[PDB]
RNA sequence: AUGCGA
DNA sequence: CAAGTGTGAGGAAAAGTAGTTGGGTTTTTTTTGCAGTTGAAGACA
DNA sequence: TGTCTTCAACTGCTTTCGCATGAAGTACCTCCCAACTACTTTTCCTCACACTTG
């Protein structure tokens, strides 16, 4: 469905801890690639109190 | 309840769930201690 | 957030969805008449921004 | 989505309920369809905005 | 404002 | 081969209470018209 | 030295009159709340070993 293509289009959002390490100072490193592979939607449900 | 809490805080008392000693002295279930609010005053005056 | 946006119709985002307005996207199904209910789903709007236009072409 | 009128009535609904709308805070709202430029196809337009960009704009 | 009576 | 004093612990259960968690708002600290106007660059005497 | 001329940026407006029908900003943290299971708690109960006898 269209929405899974949309999240395939958002791609990644990367953030670096300036990933110290002590090229690792002008190329540094430690990549973190955050994305969303699948997106599922479930039909309306209601469970009582909270869980189980 | 909001009025009582606010007024007690204006006096500078500390209001929170009962301690083991407080629950025991007042005879309230320890499980209800955290729900049992107590107002106290200490040495170092409030700011 | 989609309940809110869907409850106001003020869809706003950092790209603007390439759309000329940030309101008017949502309508009450207004079941006062079955004719009105079906009429709602075959109604289409040129958009608020052209409602703002003074001309008639 | 797949209930026959009989079941649909068994669920206290208008035997013919088309649906397509949203219950938000209990108030029935639908998203109004909008007329937008036909996609992917170049539409030749003369617009004074184009001059509104600045000098030397046609 | 959305929609609407005139 | 046997009877008789002295006597400590083992055991049970409902409810509470423990530990761990989670939930949870509440809380709080896109030009699309108009007519004008100012300031502007440039020119001039 | 002094006067004139143009352009563009900015101001301010373009039905009335009523119903509607109000909604909605808000992140960091949370303590409270609801939960499952395990563990612990208060009162009570009943039997046991040993010493001494003949």
């Amino acid at each position: 469905g269209l929405l899974n293509l949309g999240v395939k289009d958002i791609g990644e959002k990367v953030i670096f801890d300036g990933k110290p390490l002590n090229s690792n100072s002008g190329y540094l490193g430690n990549k973190l690639s955050v994305s969303v592979e699948q997106v599922s939607i479930a039909k309306p449900m209601s469970n009582d109190g909270v869980s189980s | 309840p909001s009025k009582v809490v606010s007024l007690f805080r204006v006096l500078g008392a500390i209001v929170k769930g009962a301690t083991v000693a407080q629950a025991e002295a007042f005879g309230i279930p320890k499980s209800t201690a955290a729900s049992y609010k107590i107002a106290t005053m200490k040495v170092p005056f409030k700011l | 957030k989609m309940q809110y946006f869907l409850s106001t119709g003020n869809l706003v985002s950092q790209s603007g969805l390439d759309l000329q307005q940030v309101s008017g996207y949502t309508v009450v199904a207004e079941k006062i008449n079955f004719y009105r209910f079906i009429s709602h789903f075959r109604m289409v709007h040129r958009g608020s921004f052209f409602a703002q236009l003074k001309t008639t072409t | 989505n797949k209930m026959s009128p009989y079941e649909l009535v068994q669920h206290k609904e208008e035997s013919d309920e088309i649906g397509g709308y949203f219950i938000v805070n209990g108030i029935e709202k639908l998203i109004r369809m909008l007329i937008v430029q036909r996609r992917n196809h170049p539409m030749a337009i003369i617009r004074p905005s184009f001059a509104n960009r600045g000098a030397s704009y046609s």
